[PDB]
């Protein structure tokens, strides 16, 4: 479901979505 | 590498299998200025004989890749010097040999393989009303350049340029006794010059392929001779594509018109090693070139385009250092068939480096392997 | 400056073909010889050559050949030059006119084609019906010989075989049948063709053979009765013919070798064979209608010969490159082995020239340069009057110490590894040979290993003083003599580098300074480098030295010991480095032009300029601050200059001089008044023997020459009707360019020559700027009298015929 876009999916948590937003911008 | 087609990641099966090919070539003249249109949203460094996928989103994209489909279906490559102000002063021609529209999700999408063709300078760098940049374009040229011994090399002697086929295939260390041969008939009219012979091998340009080849050969240890092209300018596109470099190596590379200058700067670039570290840290070591193997039959770098269209430069290494792992394996997607991936991530600064791939049979071989993302990555020369 | 004059002081001196005929006349045997540009026809005599005629073309020879046509008197020439210029001459004497005479002339270059690798391949048919040519890959290119062919018009057939080593005309055959050698992945193969003229195709030969030896490279074709092909390889000599097959392997060819090869009878009994180290060999077949045995014997040893001609009395002429042309003697009886050669005459040849120096200029210089290879090594005096020093070696590098008044030269000689682990040497030298020796160091199958010694030759008797031996594996490759620092003496420097056959590029060398002094060389300092030392110079009472990809200038130290200053590091290796004032040049072999200044405030150097076109280059040279001159890719000069008329066009050096010369140039020297309107004087030495002088000019001279130059081009007649513009062209594989900034002294020179009404044509409307001030018409006599200044700069050649 919920997954980032400059990486794989990633949705082991709602924290680590916009843990890995902020985080592929820095 | 055993029981695992390496062919299969070079025809990019998780695009589609119904793509419609074009068969042709429009090669431009050389020293020629001309306009072509430029991806706003590509920044990768192109080189000639380098294959691109591309998803397109947007609607003005989707209706100049439309346009082009039939106007010699070439467009343009920036090289960034620096990418954050747009500016470049030289790229690369990219021509489309693969193309396919989807309707999914009520929404048009176009899928896009292309691969380099030839090399540019950047004129004027004119821009569209609808978004679409057009480039004034001056083709660089490709120099071939004769033996070095064709200007002074005796009549007499011409029947005896030619030799006898390379001995009887050896598989490892090459045991030469031929290259001493090589040297001592091919430049033996080094004599009427001021220079010695092993000056004229430094510049010749099939001892300098067989020097990488066997450098190459030193890391990956299941190369074959007839992997690699036996041209010259091929070769060295090949090499300057598989190198782990960074960007500014790149353009120096791409500025170079001569075969023989990219193949000599190929291997001063060889010689000093080189580690990967993460970018962020700078401090915490990834992967050593000792690791970096093919899986893949071009090369052990190369570009995969994810399902949001964003693109990947992948490097596949045996064994990384430093890796957290978060996530379950899934064969959605991946760019290797057979192959799972969990996504990889520096364990002190939590960036995203990679993925690690692991096999899902029991019979594939290699069992599990990594792939890295080249701007993640940085060479790290001491 | 960007305005030059190139001129000619000593004509080409290389042998790169001979052919035999009836070119005079019907009843006169002829020797034509072909030096680089230029053709000299003899009368064979039974005391030698008569020399009756010499000509100078717009090209280089590539091809020579004499055919006779049926209805023709005597034999007509065939010429093919490097730019595809192929003419048919005839000769004509009416009294004392001798005219050569073009029949037909034409260019046979196709615009698409890559050249071959073994050359071009020119080939005439016994019965004179068509020319074969092999110029690119794939393709056999066929003129025919009809006579209403006066453009030479020609037709291209397809050539399966894209790898082809030699290719002859058969005799005997009733239809044009050719025999080839090639190569393919399965080995070498001999196959024939019959060409056919109505159709433009190949057709079926008469035979076809697999059984060449892997190492086969020459095809002979044997004249009636006998027919068929001889294929010469490294060990073997074969015979086909049809269903005949003859072959030997005669012990005695193992050794070296064979390149050459003449007829000898006019039915082939004889043939003779020349091979890479001198030896001459005779091959003998013997008859009883068709062919019973073959056989080699042994003659003796001459030059190493590029071509053999036999004279028609036991005399032949040897063709030589790397040395002196001979005429020698066939006995019948012999002093040690069978059937002995004597020599009986010498022609002198000064290529290849590798360096030179100019020595004497107290008052009128003189040239001395490094001249041969191998056993033809030697140093020529030149004065024209030449002196020749044998050293039996190979002259390197050559350079002048006044105080000393001696000569330093570098020489490499070749030693075969014997059961002992040692070395041995094939004949005496001058660096055995030597009054005095010495060795850096002493240290302990069958192969060739290269010696190199640094030798002391006395300036008034030239004999060798002193001999160095360098250490194993030890390549000496840069000498210079100059004086550093406050010391008052005058020392050798010599640059080396340790090179090891499994290592490709040198990591190790060294620096040796040597002093002469009291009757011998005794050894001051060394330093150890990380590279090859390719050339070093004097900058200012520092050492100026080349270390691969960088630079190093260093001091001389009270303690005589070489201390560092300053580091450059580049992306190009440093094989060329000239020095005017505080300007380096910097060059390549990929031709690389860097221009870098010293900085004596900073203790620095700083990059002023450069230019990066890709191809090949062999020498550079400073003419004064702004321009520098070069040599390119296939015989060319050009000319870069700076700051003319943002940083970024001064970082820039441009093309102001093209120039198609013909010659392959080795070293650059200054040579102010060697020989005694121009400003500078600069000597080029080259392989074919060849010594040339460049000047500057200013603009109105420049323009007066070049229009000189285009009136001077429509009366004079060329041999085979070649253009100047064209013969003078820049000319690349990829690049075809007009000259520009050059004017030839040749042609200019060519004009105290001809007619007074051939004057008066060229003079005719033509506005004399005068240095008074007023532009006034031209006569005859004035330039008469800028002529003989533009050829006083030099010496006159002497006459060559009698
Ligand atoms: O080996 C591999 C693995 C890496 C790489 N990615 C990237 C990726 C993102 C995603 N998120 C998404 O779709 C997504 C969907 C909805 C909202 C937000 C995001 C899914 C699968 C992959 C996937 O597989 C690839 O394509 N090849
Ligand atoms: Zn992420
Ligand atoms: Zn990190």
């Amino acid at each position: 479901p919920f997954q980032c876009n400059q990486c794989g999916a990633s949705f082991t948590q709602k924290g680590n979505l916009l843990r890995h937003i902020k985080l592929h911008s820095g | 590498i055993i029981n695992f087609d390496t062919s299969l990641p070079t025809s990019h099966t998780y695009l589609g299998a119904d793509m419609e090919e074009f068969h042709g070539r429009t090669l431009h003249d050389d020293d020629s200025c001309q306009v072509i249109p430029v991806l706003p949203q590509v920044m990768m460094i192109l080189i000639p004989g380098q294959t691109l996928p591309l998803q397109l989103f947007h609607p003005q994209e989707v209706s100049m890749v439309r346009n082009l489909i039939q106007k010699d279906r070439t467009f343009a490559v920036l090289a960034y010097s620096n990418v954050q102000e747009r500016e470049a002063q030289f790229g690369t021609t990219a021509e489309i040999y693969a193309y396919r529209e989807e309707q999914d999700f009520g929404i048009e999408i176009v899928k896009v393989k292309a691969i380099g063709r030839q090399r540019f300078k950047v004129l004027e760098l004119r821009t569209q009303s609808d978004g679409i940049q057009q480039a004034k374009v001056q083709i660089l040229p490709e120099c071939v350049l004769p033996s070095t011994m064709s200007a002074v090399q005796l009549e007499s002697l011409n029947k005896c340029q030619i030799f006898p086929s390379k001995p009887v295939s050896r598989e490892d260390q090459c045991s030469y006794k031929w290259w001493q041969k090589y040297q001592k008939r091919k430049f033996h009219c080094a004599n009427l010059t001021s220079w010695p012979r092993w000056l004229y091998s430094l510049y010749d340009a099939e001892t300098l392929m067989d020097r990488i080849k066997k450098q190459l050969r030193e890391w990956d240890e299941n190369l074959k001779d007839d992997s690699l092209p036996s041209n010259p300018i091929d070769f060295s596109y090949r090499v300057a594509a598989c190198l782990p470099i960074d960007d500014v190596l790149r353009i120096q590379l791409l500025k170079i018109g001569s075969a023989i200058q990219r193949l000599r700067c190929e291997l001063d670039i060889m010689n000093k090693c080189t580690s990967l570290c993460c970018k962020q840290c700078q401090e915490t070591e990834i992967t050593t070139k000792n690791e970096i193997f093919s899986l893949s039959l071009c090369g052990p770098m190369a570009a995969y385009v994810n399902p949001h269209g964003y693109v990947h430069e992948t490097l596949t290494v045996y064994k990384a250092c430093n890796l957290n792992l978060i996530g379950r394996p899934s064969t959605e997607h991946s760019w290797f068939p057979g192959y799972a991936w969990t996504v990889a991530q520096c364990k002190i600064c939590a960036s995203h480096i990679g993925w690690k791939f692991t096999a899902t049979k029991k019979d594939m071989s290699p069992q599990k392997f990594w792939g890295l993302t080249r701007s993640a990555l940085l060479p790290t020369i001491p | 400056m960007s305005y030059n004059y190139v001129v000619t002081a000593q004509k080409p001196t290389a042998v790169n073909g001979c052919v035999t005929g009836h070119f005079t006349s019907a009843e006169d045997l002829n020797l034509l010889i072909a030096k680089n540009t230029r053709l000299e026809i003899y009368v064979v005599t039974a005391e030698g050559l008569r020399p009756v005629k010499e000509v100078g073309m717009y090209g280089k020879i590539a091809v020579m050949e004499l055919f006779r046509p049926k209805g023709e008197s005597k034999d007509l020439l065939f010429i093919l030059t490097a730019k595809y210029n192929a003419c048919i001459l005839e000769y004509k004497q009416s009294g004392e006119s001798i005219d050569i005479i073009t029949r037909a002339h034409g260019n046979v270059q196709d615009r698409i084609g890559r050249p071959s690798e073994t050359g071009i391949i020119g080939i005439i048919d016994p019965e004179c019906r068509m020319i074969g040519l092999r110029l690119y890959d794939g393709l056999f290119k066929v003129i025919p010989l009809d006579r209403d062919n006066k453009e030479l018009k020609a037709f291209n057939i397809r050539l399966e075989e894209l790898h082809v080593i030699d290719v002859k005309f058969l005799y005997g055959c009733q239809a044009p049948t050719i025999c080839f050698v090639y190569q393919d992945p399965q080995g070498r193969h001999v196959k024939t063709y019959e060409v056919s003229l109505r159709e433009k195709e190949f057709n079926k030969g008469p035979w076809k053979q697999e059984n060449v030896e892997a190492e086969a490279s020459m095809v002979i074709a044997v004249p009636e009765p006998f027919g068929g092909a001889i294929i010469i390889g490294q060990e073997s000599i074969t015979y086909h013919n049809g269903d005949k097959y003859l072959a030997i392997a005669p012990p005695i060819i193992k050794q070296s070798t064979i390149v050459c090869h003449n007829r000898v009878d006019p039915n082939g009994s004889r043939y003779l064979l020349g091979d890479m180290e001198g030896r001459l060999f005779m091959l003998l077949l013997e008859k009883e209608v068709t062919l019973k045995d073959l056989r080699v014997e042994l003659l003796g040893e001459t030059s190493i010969a590029e071509c053999l001609t036999y004279l028609d009395n036991g005399v032949v002429f040897v063709g030589s490159r790397l040395g002196d042309s001979q005429l020698v003697k066939l006995n019948v009886d012999s002093n040690e082995q069978g059937s002995y050669v004597v020599a009986m005459e010498t022609f002198t040849n000064l290529g290849p020239i590798v360096d030179m120096c100019v020595v004497d200029l107290e008052r009128q210089g003189q040239l001395v340069t490094c001249s041969g290879a191998f056993k033809e090594g030697s140093l020529r005096i030149i004065r024209l009057h030449i002196r020749t020093v044998p050293l039996y070696e190979s002259p390197r590098k050559i350079c002048y110490q006044e105080v000393s008044q001696c000569f330093g030269v570098l020489s490499s000689r070749i030693e075969v590894q014997d059961t002992s682990g040692g070395t041995t040497a094939l004949r005496p030298s001058a660096s055995t040979q030597a009054l005095s020796s010495s060795v850096s160091s002493s240290k302990l199958f069958g192969e060739e290993v290269e010696v190199h010694n640094l030798l002391i030759i006395d300036q008034h008797t030239f004999e060798v003083l002193h001999a160095h031996q360098f250490l194993q594996n030890e390549y000496a490759l840069s000498l210079v003599s100059c004086k550093l620092g406050k010391d008052p003496n005058t020392y050798f420097i010599v640059g080396t580098a340790m090179v090891y056959p499994e290592e490709a590029e040198p990591k190790q060398g060294r620096i040796v300074v040597f002093q002469y002094s009291d009757g011998k060389l005794q050894t001051v300092a060394e330093k150890e480098v990380k590279g090859a030392v390719y050339s070093m110079v004097e900058f200012n009472g520092k050492l100026l030295a080349s270390i691969n990809s960088t630079v190093r200038l260093y001091e001389w130290t009270t303690e005589k010991e070489l201390r560092t200053e300053c580091n450059h590091y580049n992306n190009i290796m440093a094989l060329y480095l000239k020095t005017k004032g505080d300007f380096i040049l910097v060059g390549d072999l990929m031709r690389s032009v860097l221009l870098l200044a010293y900085k004596p405030m900073e203790g620095n150097f700083e990059e002023i300029a450069r230019d990066f076109n890709p191809n090949w280059m062999s020498a550079v040279e400073i003419l004064d601050d702004d321009n520098f001159l070069g040599a390119e890719n296939a015989f060319n000069l050009f000319v870069c200059q700076k700051d003319s008329a943002t940083d970024e066009e001064r970082q820039h050096l441009q093309e102001v001089g093209l120039f198609h010369l013909g010659e392959f140039v080795n070293v650059f020297c200054h040579g102010s008044l060697v020989m005694q309107p121009t400003q500078g004087s600069v000597l080029f030495g080259t392989v074919n023997g060849m010594i040339g002088l460049v000047t500057s000019l200013s603009e109105s001279w420049y323009n007066l020459l070049l229009d000189m130059q285009n009136r001077l081009n429509k009366v004079i007649k060329s041999v085979g009707k070649i253009e100047h513009s064209f013969w003078r062209s820049f000319h690349t594989e990829r690049k075809t360019e007009p000259a520009t900034g050059f004017i030839d002294g040749d042609l200019i020179e060519s004009f105290l020559d001809i007619s007074r009404p051939k004057m008066q044509e060229v003079v005719a409307n033509l506005q004399y700027d005068d240095g008074s001030g007023m532009k006034r018409e031209a006569t005859a006599d004035d330039l008469i009298k800028v002529v003989e200044e533009l050829t006083r700069i030099h010496w006159s050649h002497p006459q060559f015929e009698k």
